[PDB]
């Protein structure tokens, strides 16, 4: 399309998900060259989907993939390749170097970030096109991260979540307003929510919503809702007794909804969720400890009522297979009434749990709404660390 | 390898009624058994491939039955001219592993 | 093209076949990055004809490809990758994810149908345009399948053919008719065919002929006419003795127009078939018990005379060589009076008759007619299973 | 853009430098198939950057990479990749054949030249839009060499700056003026620069300035200032004690403006500086015997001012790891009211003074201006020598 990007539908009715994307990165890259990454996502043109994430400078097998449980370092990238290719050596495409980022395509071209540097010293430089137009430096100096997932524009509009300060206390949350990738105005988090961290946001109607993360006290998520027009925002948490973080407590009777939910501190999972009134569904890992396992479940006004409950539900990985980060995007160019809400799980694979094997790497199933009720299958990583020994 | 099983070894059946030759494999043989027939004193003929469909002309009173493990020959109408050794082959993987033999006798 | 495509033509004279692709994937996949596949077929956009396959999550070489003789799992992909090269790691595209597919362009896009999930709930989600438009649930829940070969489609319509139910009985088989990824209207197997699997379609002069699988009774196999104007069907079965399944009995010197020909029970193979009155050509295996060789036989209107014999043909693979599925795909924006029928051979190799490999994959072969009569050479996959030892 | 270029920019404030390009080539090329490469650089066309280096024709694993300490054979050939790939046997373009090059962009097509040949019989030609259209013969039979970084173009004309004769003596140094491939003029080196090597240039406000190497008796580096209108030249040296050559002596406290600042003798490495009044800065190794680290210093008015001492500075790579070859580049077809400033370090990696391998190779870190001061990391090429044993 040659004309910014204005989000005028609603979402569609959500009555179960079908599988839009799988990778299977790992498997096989055993034997071709794929890279290591970790923190995927997908991100929406107006012409093609493409697989989105951090890569590490090594491929699984060789032997600079000993020590990638690491974070942040810099041999780390935001990297684009065809939906459901493996993130190879060959077909991938570099938008910028750092270890956190967020992209999204305004209509006209696409905005990508990526921010770098030491911790205490780091930068964010924003692309716009494919050249650098803007660079923000760090302003709590401790570790300046944001989204990890796609961003969202309304006619040129970008709001862009950054969080700049401690993962275990307060933080300097901010969100940023940029167009064209110049910034037109930025302001701090602003509503009930305690600490944000990796949120995952879709836009409908006028409105982005970003489901994120409270790595300080929540086992239930901040929801941050912005209006893109008006360049203002508020932070809340979700109502529902059906708690989403990872790790969590066990889900109580009655949530919380201007409040961190108590029980784990200072740990946390990137997630998302589709908040649309009755039209709600929810992501969360089937373990209450772990990464393993992911389940969809639908859970009706869950956004403003204490008492929630699930009404139907999906189980997208089994509980006896790894999960680990999810979050939201949409095709906005697709043709139709309304708004196919679909989402990604990263599927981590590697240390530290499978600790056999000197790297962590992961690979990608996505999944989008339908009206139908379809049947449900799980959709594994699928290798064995034992041939990798 | 697929080893397949025949036992009894020894048979007998009057003119006219049926006998039915037991053969068994010793993992899922998928359909895949053939049925060799030999007259005493001559080589082998295809009587039934895939476990029933005969071969060009052998007379549909020979019928071939199984599934998985378990297969079975049955001849109806016993011949006096039907004497003569069957044997089970498999023939879903190589090498093709062929049972021991049945005899026909006619009592 | 930026038109809807229209059958407008009839079939060329088929005189004698040429090659017209030839891949060698698994003689080149045994040092180079190519994906396990099997269930292969070829489909034309107006721009390009494209070689497609399920693809199984591996490469030959890497150690996951242990155990890929199993027919459906969650790491199979429809992929396409360029006529004549192998399906490599690095030049594939993935159309969608599941276990059974069929694929086909209208002339301004393109339709490509992927079936997935667990054999009792299975689903199909319809792509149109890379985009994915329809889905459609099961409706007997025993492993819902469809062709493994391109759909046909006239003025936007393209009927295609799902069968969900038994493979050893009574199934239910349903044409669907489509149009721009959404569902016009569908209907029941009607006609005097008992069971429908994997059929092989081409259209020419506004009518769909589909070649299919009987796999409870027929080694002669069951014919679907589509008329994709008036949205309506017959079905028979081929009247020639020339009996064309495999496994299949001795050919007979009358055939069944109206019922299976019996004689193997609960089998069969995927095979096509040019039925056009004089102008017919039929493909079968040369072996009755295995797929091994691949010959193709002018049998003059063997569709209607149980009568029909052969009266000139061509070897295309040797009987001391394997083949596998065979189906029809023809390039309809080719320029000329007539439609160039082309054809495939899928060449299984691997498991189970070699063994000694844990491996099932395969190449392909594909000829086009000519009206010239040419000589012949058989095509061989080619690979020495020793030499993965 | 479908227009000749002209440089009718200034420069952007230089405030600090942010990532604008991340190779890992080497760490990426111990299990993937990376070329051996040496001499790297970037260049910009309208459309997008690309790195651009000297190809040794082998991969870093193979077993011919054995030798490839040596600067010139005819295996050696100028590719180009995408910004930030590392440059592998499948995505890369040779743009010609020969040992030493330059390549630009004028605004309509690209000029590549690659030199080639024996030491005493060399020849350059002159690539202009993928086609082969002019040729030069060595004119003092003693290795012609050429930039090896970009060359800049002002409405068609584009000096390259070419050398031949000794590197430990009075060379014959000439700029060539070539518009769309042709020679327009040429003429003898004139300022007072005693020797030219492998200049490094940039062009604003219609005038191109080049920054270079004495390898007969400079310390400090010799500056060619061209103007592409009128098709002239002066050369000086930098007037500034902060010498940048490497090896050197220590930095004095006066430096030389019309001389070679003496100490090394017979040596040198490509090197590059954005001279632009209070606004320039100069890169240089941090060590001064060896290509370790990597530093920009802010000297205001270097150029002129034989007591220039750095204001501000930025380390690029630690002194605890591997430099090399510098050079300027910059997008022309960036949008904005002023030029950012960007340049590349080649990190060398092998032999000689990691002996323990055979292979000399090396991967590309580059950085553009930014007016934010942006907090400063280092960037290591990254492998492990110990891996490759
Ligand atoms: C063909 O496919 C269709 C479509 O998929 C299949 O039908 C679907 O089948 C699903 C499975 O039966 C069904 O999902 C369930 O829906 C109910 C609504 O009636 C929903 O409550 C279920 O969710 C709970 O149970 C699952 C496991 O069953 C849990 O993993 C999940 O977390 C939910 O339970 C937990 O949270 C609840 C809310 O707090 C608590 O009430 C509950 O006690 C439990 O809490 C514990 O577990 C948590 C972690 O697991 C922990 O944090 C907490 O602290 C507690 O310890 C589930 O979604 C679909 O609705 C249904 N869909 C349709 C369209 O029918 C069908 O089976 C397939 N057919 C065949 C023949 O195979
Ligand atoms: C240069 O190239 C040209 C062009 O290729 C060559 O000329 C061609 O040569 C072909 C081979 O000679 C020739 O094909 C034959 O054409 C006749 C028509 O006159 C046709 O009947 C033949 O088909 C039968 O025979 C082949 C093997 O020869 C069988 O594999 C095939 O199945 C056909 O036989 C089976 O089916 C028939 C129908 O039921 C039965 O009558 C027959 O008994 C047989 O049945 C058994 O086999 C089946 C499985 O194999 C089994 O299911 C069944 O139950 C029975 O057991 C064959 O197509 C071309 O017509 C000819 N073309 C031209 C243009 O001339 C030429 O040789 C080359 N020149 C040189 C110098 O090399
Ligand atoms: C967050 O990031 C910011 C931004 O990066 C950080 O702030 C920056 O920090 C830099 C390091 O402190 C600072 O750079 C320094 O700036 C001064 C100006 O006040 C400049 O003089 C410094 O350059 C000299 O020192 C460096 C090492 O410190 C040398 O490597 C360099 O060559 C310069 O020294 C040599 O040359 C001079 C000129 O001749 C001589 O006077 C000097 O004696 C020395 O000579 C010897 O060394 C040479 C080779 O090394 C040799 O050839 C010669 O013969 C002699 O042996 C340096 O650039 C930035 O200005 C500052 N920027 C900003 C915006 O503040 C901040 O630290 C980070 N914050 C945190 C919390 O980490
Ligand atoms: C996009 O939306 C804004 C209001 O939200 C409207 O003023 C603008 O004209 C729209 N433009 C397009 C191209 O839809
Ligand atoms: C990497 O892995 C090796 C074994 O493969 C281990 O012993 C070593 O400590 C790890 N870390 C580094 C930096 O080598
Ligand atoms: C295609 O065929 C239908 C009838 O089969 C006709 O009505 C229609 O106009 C045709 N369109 C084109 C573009 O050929
Ligand atoms: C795979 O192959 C190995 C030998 O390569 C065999 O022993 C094993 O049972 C096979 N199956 C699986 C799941 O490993
Ligand atoms: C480029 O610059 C020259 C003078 O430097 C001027 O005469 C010419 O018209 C310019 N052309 C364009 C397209 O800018
Ligand atoms: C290349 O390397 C080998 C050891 O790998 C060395 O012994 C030999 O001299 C080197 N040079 C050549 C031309 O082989
Ligand atoms: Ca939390
Ligand atoms: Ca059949
Ligand atoms: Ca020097």
């Amino acid at each position: 399309i040659r004309d910014f990007n204005n989000l005028t539908k609603g979402l569609c009715t959500i009555n179960s998900w079908h599988i839009y994307g799988k990778d299977n990165a790992v498997r096989i890259g055993e034997d071709s060259d794929v890279l290591v990454t970790r923190e995927p996502y997908v991100s929406c043109d107006p012409d093609e989907c493409r697989f989105y994430a951090l890569s590490q400078g090594t491929t699984i097998r060789g032997k600079h993939s000993n020590g990638t449980i690491h974070d942040r370092s810099q041999y780390r990238a935001l990297i684009s390749w065809p939906l459901s290719s493996p993130p190879t050596v060959y077909n991938s495409r570099v938008e910028c170097i750092g270890w956190s980022s967020t992209s999204c395509h305004d209509g006209k071209t696409r905005m990508s970030i990526c921010i770098s540097g030491p911790n205490n010293n780091a930068s964010a430089v924003i692309w716009y096109n494919r050249r650098p137009v803007t660079e923000i430096n760090t302003w709590a100096r401790n570790i300046l991260r944001t989204q990890e997932s796609e961003c969202v524009c309304h006619n040129g509009v970008c709001p862009v979540v950054f969080t700049d300060g401690s993962a275990t206390g307060p933080a300097e949350t901010r969100i940023y307003y940029f167009k064209e990738g110049k910034i037109l105005k930025w302001e701090p988090l602003a509503g009930t929510a305690k600490h944000i961290e990796e949120c995952s946001c879709y836009g409908e109607r006028a409105e982005i919503t970003c489901t994120c993360r409270d790595n300080w006290q929540g086992s239930n998520r901040p929801v941050i809702r912005i209006d893109p027009v008006a360049m203002t925002h508020t932070s809340q948490y979700i109502c529902s007794p059906v708690l989403t973080d990872n790790p969590r407590p066990n889900d109580p009777t009655v949530g919380k909804c201007n409040d961190p939910y108590p029980g784990n501190n200072n740990n946390g999972v990137k997630g998302f969720s589709y908040l649309d009134g009755v039209n709600t569904w929810l992501g969360r890992t089937i373990s209450i400890a772990s990464r393993s396992g992911y389940e969809m479940l639908k859970v009706p006004n869950a956004l403003t009522d204490d008492k929630s409950k699930p009404t139907q539900g999906q189980t997208i990985v089994l509980n006896t297979d790894w999960s680990g980060y999810s979050g939201s995007f949409m095709d906005y160019w697709a043709e139709g009434e309304c708004y196919r809400a679909c989402f990604y799980v990263e599927l981590i694979r590697g240390r530290p749990k499978e600790d056999k094997v000197w790297w962590t790497s992961n690979s990608i199933v996505s999944m989008c709404s339908s009206t139908e009720f379809l049947g449900q299958w799980d959709w594994p990583d699928g290798a064995k660390i034992e041939y990798f020994l | 390898d697929i080893v397949m099983t025949q036992s009894p070894k020894f048979m007998s059946t009057s003119v006219g009624d049926r006998v039915t030759i037991t053969c068994k494999a010793s993992q899922d043989v998928s359909t895949a058994v053939v049925w060799y027939q030999q007259k005493p004193g001559q080589s082998p003929k295809l009587l039934i491939y895939w476990a029933s469909t005969r071969h060009i002309g052998v007379p549909d009173r020979f019928a071939g039955s199984g599934s998985g493990t378990d297969y079975t020959l049955t001849i109806s109408s016993v011949q006096a001219e039907d004497l003569a050794l069957y044997y089970c082959q498999q023939h879903y993987s190589p090498p093709w592993t062929f049972g021991g033999g049945t005899k026909l006798e006619i009592k």
